[PDB]
């Protein structure tokens, strides 16, 4: 697998115009997806990593958008990253998007983590364009060897056992982080569960306690959920994604929650930032951010 | 208000 020639030709677009294609061979696909498959596996499905790094909420295809994300923070491994899932759907760009990031893994697999998010599933994938994407530009078989690959994504990660990050939320079926490390992988998105949770929950200022979720599935929680969550944890902070935040980022539960979505000018309701946290060595936060199109 | 699988 000739990882740097993939990187180079993926990086190579930078600049030339939003929008352009990067078209590798199928069988490069298929050695990202197998190579990172392999990594993801050999690594623990609940993450224990260390600060500084940076962490990047939802992508959605939109590869030049995540371009200048890198080009904020530093292209790996100028720095350590830590994304929080939904590589593909909706953007233009997701093929390009999650080639990148697979071949990041690869490259730096001590130093890069990638997370599984709700949309990184195959029935997702079939209503929100992962796999027409797929369909158009190689085949179906790849698409299946994409998901195999997303089948075995962590589903959390832990900083400095104070910040606990997921692509969802908490789960009221999360009472030890030891049922998280007994998931088994490969495995798909179940309907209901500890893992759907993570995936799928939202926290919710007007819910007392757990709520239903309006997306018709999981759960909604309260700032009182998280704040009991922290305590019985030792934890800091809930980092998450999943949701279109206006700002990039917002904070919930007197910042004992932050929400991070990288994905600028997604929102239809609203012109939304892309946010990208820093945090330090001493576990403070800082941003940086994309800005909606003036 | 993209379609609330979620704007
Ligand atoms: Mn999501
Ligand atoms: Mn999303």
């Amino acid at each position: 697998l000739n990882l740097d020639s993939i990187i180079g030709r993926l990086l190579e677009v930078q600049g030339s115009r939003p929008g352009k294609n990067v078209q590798l061979t199928e069988n490069e696909i298929r050695g990202l997806c197998l190579k990172s498959r392999e990594i993801f596996l050999s690594q623990p499905i609940l993450l224990e990593l260390e600060a500084p790094l940076k962490i990047c909420g939802d992508i959605h295809g939109q590869y030049y958008d995540l371009l200048r994300l890198f080009e904020y923070g530093g292209f790996p491994p100028e720095s350590n990253y830590l994304f929080l899932g939904d590589y593909v759907d909706r953007g233009k760009q997701s093929l390009e998007t999650i080639c990148l990031l697979l071949a990041y893994k690869i490259k730096y697999p001590e130093n890069f983590f990638l997370l599984r998010g709700n949309h990184e599933c195959a029935s997702i994938n079939r209503i929100y364009g992962f796999y027409d994407e797929c369909k158009r530009r190689y085949n179906i078989k790849l698409w299946k060897t994409f998901t195999d690959c997303f089948n075995c994504l962590p589903i959390a990660a832990i900083v400095d056992e104070k910040i606990f990050c997921c692509h969802g939320g908490l789960s009221p079926d999360l009472q030890s982080m030891e049922q998280i490390r007994r998931i088994m992988r490969p495995t798909d998105v179940p309907d209901q569960g500890l893992l759907c949770d993570l995936l799928w929950s939202d926290p919710d200022k007007d819910v007392q306690g757990w709520g239903e979720n309006d997306r018709g599935v999981s759960f909604t929680f309260g700032a009182e959920v998280v704040a009991k969550f922290l305590h019985k944890h030792d934890l800091d902070l809930i980092c998450r994604a999943h949701q279109v935040v206006e700002d990039g980022y917002e904070f919930f539960a007197k910042r004992q929650l932050v929400t991070l979505f990288s994905a600028p000018n997604y929102c239809g309701e609203f012109d939304n930032a892309g946010a990208m946290m820093s945090v330090d060595e001493t576990l403070m936060c800082s941003f940086q951010i994309l800005k909606p199109a003036d | 208000x993209l379609x609330r699988x979620x704007x």
